[PDB]
DNA sequence: GCTAAGAAAAATCTCTACCA
DNA sequence: AACTGGTAGAGATTTTTCTTAGC
DNA sequence: GCTAAGAAAAATCTCTACCA
DNA sequence: AACTGGTAGAGATTTTTCTTAGC
């Protein structure tokens, strides 16, 4: 949802959560 | 996806003729596809590429043009490497007076290359016969492109400003033209070496003659053949003449071509 | 010495009109004297100073001009800070149609300053009466200097290229003019913010209104008077309003003038 | 028979992707933009174009060369 | 360094390079 | 360096060389060798032209010849009045540096128009090679006459053949190489003279070795990076820069 | 241009279900549109 | 699992013609 | 004493992003 | 005696109009 | 396949030179 400098906001299971960037891997998604 | 966006962007450019940023923002297609949609249109594509060239500046190149002043016809010839001006007043703009002016100029100074525009007097049989008899290479500019002969039109501007400066000291216009030629050639300094135009043309031609005689006397008694290794593939080429051996690279002459080879990929044989 | 050189250089410039480097090299006088000899001559001094200005770009300034295309008369008005074009086809070039076009434009958009050239239709009593009734400040350019209204002549060039692009889709020329206005205003992006002209004029006017209302609400409840010490002499001036206190400098308002004072030369009194 | 056809198609693809250009130029007294042509020689300053079996020399300041992707 | 027929070898800032003949002016520059 | 100056002074004392040869041989700069020549008591034109008129097939030709090289400029006049001779002199003075003109005591050369042209162009006119040049030009004109229709084309083709195609003399050069070399040598001399006066507007106080007194004001000749050449008492000497003080001298 | 290449690549993936690098090398279209052609098919997965 | 080479794609900088 | 050149596009060059081989 | 501040004078860099 | 914009002057800014006060 939002990619910050040190924080990352994700949506999962109708829930929003904030994970720091050193525990996350961002990939592209071709899921049309 | 954006494939339906690509089809809608093609129909949108077919009607409205957008640029690529409008299509890439409104239809969310990547910029390479929008640039291709713009680049495959014939009603677009109206723009140059925004660069300038560089004219010939050999030590025996002259440029020629004609101009008008107070109902007269002036003909101007300029030596390009120095800025040296010869100018005359013609009674008419035919080809016979142009051939006569070219013959006088070729009888005074060494001319080997002449550059002109495509006027009716420069493209004539009389000028062609004079160029054949005096062995001059005549070249013409691209039509309706006055930037090819930039030096002679710039000297037209300078000559007209000088003529307006010294106009009240003469009765006729031919006297004022010759006084303007003298004032330009010998009374104005500044440029490459702080010279005037007469000192610069003397320096250029004398230096050319002296350096040809010096390197003839040097190269007639040479030695030290050099075999070098160059190219994309590690091959070996024929015998070349060593010219100058310096700290870092060597200069060789092969097939009347000058090359600079590093010192690691060459071998000297006496 | 060189005093006889100075006298001979004055007579030489009186006859030949040299530049300063020729006299400073031939007569061995210093360069300040040669520059003075050239600068005290009236037949010389023909050159500008090689700089450009910058036109007005207030958020309510408009510029207007007329042009010709296929025997018609187009009148173009441009909003300067955004690039927004209104254009119409006039049956004649009189002052009544220009006053009517100006009245329609002033009835649509907020106009407070108008800039034009010195044509026969813009300098008229009808345009003066419309400007008086609608409270518009009308200014004129320096005569025969088209660079003062640079934006409207540039938009003349862009409008003519668009009209040549979409010419075969219309029957008359008025339809093609209005289609070119739509294509320019809404189908071309790129510029300050990546906007088109319509999005940019909306953004500019809305931002101006919002920032006036915000700073009115801020400045109606302010406090913290500030006495500062500035000038060439260490004097003291009257009460000024503190606006913003930052690390390094403070911003004060005194006599409806904004100033930036360093933090050492000011004192805050509640 | 098939392998030589593969080598021929690869070499023809390289030769076809060398010099497939189009040129939109501007020439004449009334300097209007004209249709596509084929580029022959490209020097620094001017280009030589083939158009309607006519050879023309246009400066690079008055032409636009479209390549292929 | 050397003046050919269609090329000129010059040394500039201890760097040797080859320029065409139509892009050079060779003088002695008394001054 | 100092050995080079001593060898150059002894060589000039024996053989009286010129300054270009000494500067090339002994590897001294040009201003020092020019001062060595300028101090010798036993050692103390490129802009002179001659004009004449002639007749050929009913036409009036006018010939101007640069004397020191043999360089010919010719023209065909419509008449023999003073205004056409003044126009030819103005064109010649506008193309080449003319400083001294030599003519005969004809009618058209003694005229108010020619005197006004000489006054405006600053030429010294003197009334008395050209007959030999007229003879040689008429031989070339009768040699290539069948290749032209009019007489002006034949005159200009003979001028071209004489200037650039006939070689002779000591080195085997034509007339154009001779006139260009002569004028270039004169230009080099004038530039060196300007540098010489601009350097010699100074003065030097120098301190000898094993002494704390400053010596007399010697005239500066060459100011190098680490050496200074001065003239004092008709003697040239080289002092290093850390024992010298250079001041201006207003001693006109 | 390569717009007809995009049309023919859509037909070719509709028949044979290629991958994206093969279509990008065969039809001379860029890699983004080829990956999008693979992505809009429900049976294929870009890898 | 992590990292660096390599290539595609997007962003920025310099320069030109035309506006009566 | 209170006036003034600018707009948009074509290439060249620098920066960011995305896929894959190798340890 | 030596050195640094200060001002004059010379050198270099950037930008414009005009050439049908 | 083998062609092409340039010249000179006005100010602004950086560098060199020359005189003099102070320790
Ligand atoms: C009779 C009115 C009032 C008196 O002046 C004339 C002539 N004029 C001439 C141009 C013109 O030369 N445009 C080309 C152009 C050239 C250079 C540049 F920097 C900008 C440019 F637009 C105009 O645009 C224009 O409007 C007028 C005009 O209106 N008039
Ligand atoms: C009939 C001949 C042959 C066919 O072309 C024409 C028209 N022409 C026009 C200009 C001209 O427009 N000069 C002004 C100028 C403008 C821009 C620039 F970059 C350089 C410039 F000199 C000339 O100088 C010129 O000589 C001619 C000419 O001779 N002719
Ligand atoms: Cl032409
Ligand atoms: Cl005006
Ligand atoms: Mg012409
Ligand atoms: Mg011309
Ligand atoms: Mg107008
Ligand atoms: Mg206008
Ligand atoms: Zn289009
Ligand atoms: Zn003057
Ligand atoms: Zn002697
Ligand atoms: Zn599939």
């Amino acid at each position: 949802i939002w990619k910050g400098e040190g924080a990352v906001v994700i949506q999962d299971g109708q829930d929003l959560k904030v994970v720091p960037r050193r525990k996350c891997k961002i990939i592209k998604d071709y899921g049309r | 996806g954006f494939l339906d966006g690509i089809e809608k962007a093609q129909e949108e450019h077919e009607k409205y003729h957008n640029n690529w940023r409008a299509m890439a923002e409104d239809f969310q297609i990547p910029q390479v596809v929008a640039k291709e949609i713009v680049a495959q249109c014939p009603k677009c594509q109206v723009k140059g590429e925004a660069m300038h060239g560089q004219v010939d500046a050999s030590p025996k190149t002259w440029q020629m043009d004609c101009t008008h002043l107070e109902g007269k016809v002036i003909i101007v010839a300029v030596h390009v490497a120095s800025g040296y001006i010869e100018a005359e007043v013609l009674p008419a703009e035919t080809g016979k007076e142009t051939a006569h002016f070219l013959l006088k100029l070729a009888a005074r100074w060494p001319v080997k290359h002449l550059h002109t525009d495509n006027g009716d007097n420069f493209t004539s049989s009389a000028v062609q016969a004079v160029c054949w008899w005096a062995q001059i290479e005549h070249t013409f500019g691209v039509p309706y492109n006055p930037q090819s002969q930039g030096v002679v039109e710039s000297m037209n501007h300078q000559l007209k400003t000088i003529i307006t400066q010294i106009r009240d000291q003469a009765e006729k216009i031919e006297t004022a033209v010759q006084m303007a030629v003298l004032i330009h050639n010998f009374k104005r300094k500044g440029g490459i070496g702080g010279y005037s135009a007469g000192e610069r043309i003397i320096d250029i031609i004398a230096s050319d003659l002296q350096t040809t005689k010096l390197q003839n006397q040097i190269s007639k008694i040479q030695n030290f053949r050099v075999y070098f290794r160059e190219g994309r593939d590690q091959q070996w080429k024929g015998p070349a003449t060593l010219i100058w051996k310096g700290e870092g690279a060597v200069v060789i002459q092969d097939g009347q071509d000058l090359k600079v080879v590093p010192r690691r990929k060459c071998k000297i044989i006496k």
